[PDB]
């Protein structure tokens, strides 16, 4: 009964810190993709200001 | 015929002592093999949950 205990608890457990990994994996992801938006935002206004009759 | 009367009778207590030591040795060697046997029923039940345990596993 203890070893089933063990065994059923790291087959919960194991399966909770793969779910908790995955759901940190998926948030990092979306992070990535704000910040591409960002980095991609820079390079625009970048162009903006290349335009004098805009920049002044 | 005081001494044949009480030889007689002593022999027969001999007997009788060396027999209930002899069903009490037996007593003895029982009591040990039913340890062992229960010993190994034992074993066999271990081996049998060791065994599905690992499987699961």
């Amino acid at each position: 009964e203890k070893k089933e205990k063990q065994i059923e608890q790291q087959k919960k457990i194991q399966m909770s810190n793969l779910m908790n990994q995955a759901r940190l994996k998926v948030l990092r992801a979306r992070d990535d993709l704000i910040t591409d938006l960002l980095n991609e935002a820079k390079q625009r206004l970048s162009k903006v200001v290349k335009d004098t009759t805009r920049y002044q | 015929s005081q001494s044949q009367g009480i030889q007689q009778l002593l022999q027969a207590e001999k007997r009788a002592a060396e027999k209930v030591a002899d069903a009490r040795k037996r007593k003895a060697r029982r009591l040990k093999q039913a340890k062992e046997e229960a010993q190994m029923e034992v074993e066999q039940y271990r081996r049998e949950r060791e065994q599905e345990f690992q499987s699961k596993q």
